[PDB]
C-alpha cells in the first residue's frame, strides 16, 4: 500500500489503537489497546519539524526553563521537537528487545517519523524501541529484557 | 582529473549552498523559504585587497537578508555571522552583525540598495608568517548519475585569542558611498563573500566590470579576477600533487611569490 495511503489510515487508526497507562518500566507509557501485526504502522512521533542547527537554541532554551526536551533527529538537518507540541508519541518507553522500530519517511516530500512494530504486537503490551542512544559515560534501564544492556548508553 | 567549475563566471558556488536555498540564474538572486541559510561565491580571498557588490531585489519586512563574509568552519545553514568566522550586515538598518553580536557601528540600509563590499587582508606572510603550503586532498566518487571530487575541509577551531591579520579591514558602500569600516579586527584563514536569506529574500552578488559605482583604485580587484586567479591555482594544485604521485622530485623558486 502507499506510504501515503498507509500514513492516512495510520493517523485515521492511531487514536484508537494505541493508549497511555501506568507502566511498570517506568511512570507512564504507551501501550497496545489492538493487535498490531508487524511492520505496520504504529504511530508517528508527530511534533515541531525544525532545522539542526535551531536544535541547541531550542535545549538551552529548554534548560533555561527546567522543561525536557522531547527531540528526535529526524536526520543530519532536520529534527522533529514534541517538547512544547507533539502527540502520545512521547510516552514510547524504550526496551533492548524492542517490538518496534523507527523509520524514517517521506510523504508529500516532508519526513514523517514513524515507529512501526517490529512484530506482530497483541493487545495489552507495552510499546517499546531501539532509542539507539549512544554511550555516554549512565542511565540504569529497568525493561525487563533479558538481553537488556543495563543501560541505554 | 581536474577541478573544472560549472561556471562562465565566478558565481555562487552551487557546491556550498544548503538544500533550502533556491538560486535563479537570470539575476542569480538567492531566495530561502523557512529561517536563514547561507550561501557563499565560488572565489575565496587569501591576500590582498578586493571588493564586489550585493543588489537586492526584495525585501518585504519579514524579508531580512544578511551580506558579508565568511571564513570556511562556516555552517551554511547558520545566518552568516552567528559564529566568530563571519561579518556581515543585517540589511534591516545597517547593522554589523558577527558572533551573533549586532553593533550599530554603521550607517543605514536602504530597500533597493546597491551596496559595495570592500576588504583587504595582508598577505599571506603577515596571515600565516610561515609556509603557506597547499597539499590537497582529491577523491574521486561516482554519484547517483556523475563523477564528483571529495576533498577535507578545515575542523571547528576552538580559537579564542585575538590575532588580528595586519593592517586588515572591512568597507561598507552604499552604491559607492562610503557607509564606513565594519571590521578592522580580522582573524586569519581565507574569507569568502557570502550571502544570508531569511524568509523570501532576493539578493545577488555582482563582480567588478559590470559595476555601477566602482572604486578607481589600482589594486583592488573585482570578483572574476581573484575567481580565475584561484582557478589558476587550484589548477596547479593538482598539477603539483600529481607530479607529487607520479613522478619523483619536487622544486620550486624563489620563495618570495
Amino acid at each position: 500500500l502507499p506510504m501515503p495511503m498507509r500514513f492516512r489510515h495510520l493517523k485515521k487508526t492511531s487514536k484508537e489503537a494505541v493508549g497511555v497507562y501506568r507502566s511498570p518500566i517506568h511512570g507512564r507509557g504507551l501501550f497496545c489497546k489492538r493487535n498490531i501485526d508487524a511492520g505496520e504502522m504504529v504511530i508517528e512521533y508527530a511534533g515541531i519539524v525544525i532545522r539542526s542547527i535551531l536544535t541547541d537554541k531550542r535545549e538551552k532554551y529548554y534548560d533555561s526553563k527546567g522543561i525536557g526536551c522531547y527531540m528526535f533527529r529526524i536526520d543530519d538537518s532536520e529534527v522533529v521537537d514534541a517538547t512544547m507540541h507533539g502527540n502520545a508519541a512521547r510516552f514510547i518507553n524504550h526496551s533492548c528487545e524492542p517490538n518496534c522500530y523507527s523509520r524514517v519517511i517521506n510523504i508529500d516530500g516532508q519526513k514523517h517519523i514513524v515507529i512501526f512494530a517490529m512484530r506482530k504486537i497483541y493487545r495489552g503490551e507495552e510499546l517499546t524501541y531501539d532509542y539507539k542512544f549512544p554511550i555516554e559515560d549512565k542511565l540504569p534501564c529497568n525493561c525487563g529484557a533479558k538481553k537488556c544492556r543495563k543501560f541505554l548508553n | 582529473l581536474y577541478r573544472a567549475c560549472l561556471y562562465e563566471r565566478v558565481l555562487l558556488a552551487l557546491h556550498d549552498r544548503a538544500p533550502q536555498l533556491k538560486i535563479s540564474d537570470d539575476r542569480l538572486t538567492v531566495v530561502g523559504e523557512k529561517g536563514y541559510s547561507m550561501v557563499r561565491a565560488s572565489h575565496g580571498v587569501r591576500k590582498g585587497a578586493w571588493y564586489f557588490e550585493i543588489t537586492v531585489d526584495e525585501m518585504p519586512p519579514d524579508t531580512a537578508a544578511r551580506l558579508g563574509w565568511s571564513q570556511p568552519l562556516g555552517n551554511l545553514q547558520a545566518p552568516l555571522g552567528y559564529d566568530k568566522f563571519s561579518y556581515s550586515w543585517r540589511s534591516k538598518k545597517g547593522t554589523k552583525f558577527h558572533q551573533s553580536i549586532g553593533k550599530h557601528y554603521s550607517s543605514g540600509y536602504g530597500q533597493g540598495d546597491v551596496l559595495g563590499f570592500y576588504i583587504n587582508l595582508p598577505e599571506d606572510t603577515e596571515t600565516a608568517k610561515s609556509l603557506p603550503d597547499t597539499y590537497k586532498d582529491k577523491a574521486l566518487i561516482k554519484f547517483k548519475s556523475y563523477l564528483y571530487f571529495e576533498e577535507k575541509d578545515f575542523v571547528d577551531k576552538a580559537e579564542k585569542s585575538l590575532k588580528q591579520t595586519p593592517h586588515s579591514e572591512i568597507i561598507f558602500y552604499k552604491n559607492g558611498v562610503n557607509q564606513g569600516v565594519a571590521y578592522k579586527d580580522i582573524f586569519e584563514g581565507v574569507y569568502f563573500p557570502a550571502i544570508s536569506l531569511y524568509k523570501s529574500c532576493t539578493v545577488s552578488i555582482n563582480f567588478g566590470p559590470c559595476f555601477k559605482y566602482p572604486p578607481k583604485d589600482l589594486t583592488y580587484r573585482p570578483m572574476s579576477d581573484m575567481g580565475w586567479g584561484a582557478v589558476v591555482e587550484h589548477t596547479l594544485a593538482d598539477v603539483l600533487y600529481h607530479v607529487e604521485t607520479e613522478v619523483d622530485g619536487r622544486r620550486s623558486p624563489p620563495w618570495e611569490p
